[PDB]
């Protein structure tokens, strides 16, 4: 499903 | 109730190779970016590289991509960190941290020790000050210890009978591989002919001890 | 090779709002930059705050507030406590990798601000005999942390050849105290005769200059 978002895109 | 914990690192000899562990709980790893950041003594936070949760991106910082690999494994909660062919200036802490908007969740920290130097007890060599003529200005005497190998090392003062005022500051590795310190009193200078000050220095690495009277210079 | 700027230090008071800036070498930073601030307390105590720019990692205090001030980003602590008296690390995001900045060491006053009391000393006989000689300045009992201490040997600002080292912040009276130890050959310390320390400090209106010379008294 989702993942944890990250600092940078 | 997450926890990142972190194993491996120690000592490591120039041209060495070390590979750190992460070992995430109270998370769904799979789905977290990780990173590895490292704070190296008197330098600032330094990005190494971070890994995407199904490595499928690894990036490294442009500086340092070749000295380190980042690598995980999903199934055992684990993110690994390989150095391989380490330089003197990678002695740092190097930290675990896992993506949540930012640098969310960190671990202990593992402290990695790069050094070429074999145990040598150290040299204690007094600070005093000259002999002093302003009106009892709180005098200041310490011990040196220098040039000694492995970390561990104890200073005292009076065989502990002197604690009030005492400042043994923490180490700092010179660039021959070996660490230096320095211990610290403060005594009113009305009492610096009259009152003797020994400090008791003890590398038990090198089973090295040492009683160094601390006085005035002649003059 | 790109550089991320922050002030080198800061100081205020519980209660009030701080700002902290962080700037680009390449450029105006811009929202693709992703700035992230980073904070590490005393004993390597590290905490993430902001990244992406705004967005803050959850369960920070909403004091923490991360924006775009002009050029730079920004970090602002508003309502600033005690308790956020750190040292505040800014990242930029250059396409596929990270850039720390220096640091900002921040300063929020738990007490009245306390002028170090500095003292020098001449390196020994017994260590000139091994053919190196180093001499040792402490700063005592002293608060902020943030401190300069200069060596000055004929009136040369010598550089590269001294090492830092700082204690702990006391618990009772949050005072530090420094030792910067410059190391010479024999050679060189025979060589010249002034030796001095020059400390800068918040609590000093001028910084202060403790000397000696080599083979007096
Ligand atoms: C690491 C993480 O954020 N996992 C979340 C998961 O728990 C669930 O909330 C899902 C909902 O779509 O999104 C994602
Ligand atoms: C909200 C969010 O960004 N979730 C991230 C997604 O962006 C992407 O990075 C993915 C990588 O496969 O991980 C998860």
């Amino acid at each position: 499903g989702s993942t944890a978002p990250p600092a940078h895109g | 109730e997450v926890k990142l914990l972190q194993s491996g690192g120690g000592l490591v000899q120039p041209g060495g190779s070390l590979k750190l562990s992460c070992a995430a709980s109270g998370i769904d790893f799979s789905g977290y970016w990780m990173s590895w950041v490292r704070r190296a003594p008197g330098k600032g936070l330094e990005w190494i590289g971070e890994i995407t949760p199904d490595s499928s991106t690894i990036n490294y910082a442009p500086s340092l991509k070749d000295e380190f690999i980042i690598s995980r494994d999903n199934a055992k909660n684990t993110l690994y960190l390989q150095m391989t062919k380490v330089r003197s200036d990678d002695t740092a802490l190097y930290y675990c941290v896992s993506y949540y908007e930012g640098f969310a969740y960190w671990g202990q920290g593992t402290l990695v020790t790069v050094s070429a130097a074999s145990t040598k007890g150290p040299s204690v060599f007094p600070l005093a000050p000259s002999s002093k003529s302003t009106s009892g200005g709180t005098a200041a005497l310490g011990c040196l210890v220098k040039d000694y190998f492995p970390e561990p090392v104890t200073v005292s003062w009076n065989s502990g009978a002197l604690t009030s005022g005492v400042h043994t500051f923490p180490a700092v590795l010179q660039s021959s591989g070996l660490y230096s310190l320095s211990s610290v009193v403060t005594v009113p200078s009305s009492s610096l002919g009259t009152q003797t000050y020994i400090c008791n220095v003890n590398h038990k690495p090198s089973n090295t001890k040492v009683d160094k009277k601390v006085e005035p210079k002649s003059c | 090779q790109a550089v991320v700027t922050q002030e080198s230090a800061l100081t205020t008071s519980p209660g009030e709002t701080v700002t902290l800036t962080c700037r680009s070498s390449t450029g105006a930073v811009t929202t693709s930059n992703y700035a992230n601030w980073v904070q590490e307390k005393p004993d390597h105590l590290f905490t993430g705050l902001i990244g992406r720019t705004n967005n803050r990692v959850p369960g920070v205090p909403a004091r923490f507030s991360g924006s775009l001030i002009g050029d730079k980003a920004a970090l602002t602590i508003t309502g600033a406590q005690t308790e956020d008296e750190a040292i505040y690390f800014c990242a930029l995001w250059y396409s596929n990798h990270f850039i720390f900045g220096s640091g900002t060491k921040v300063t929020v006053l738990k007490r009245t601000v306390a002028a170090p009391s500095v003292f020098i000393f001449p390196p020994s006989d017994e260590q000139l005999k091994s053919g190196t000689a180093s001499v040792v300045c402490l700063l005592n009992n002293f608060y902020p942390r943030e401190a300069k201490v200069q060596w000055k040997v004929d009136n040369a600002l010598q550089s590269g050849n001294s090492q830092e080292s700082v204690t702990e912040q006391d618990s009772k009276d949050s005072t530090y105290s420094l030792s910067s130890t410059l190391t010479l050959s024999k050679a060189d310390y025979e060589k010249h005769k002034v030796y001095a320390c020059e400390v800068t400090h918040q609590g000093l209106s001028s910084p202060v200059t403790k000397s000696f010379n080599r083979g007096e008294c």
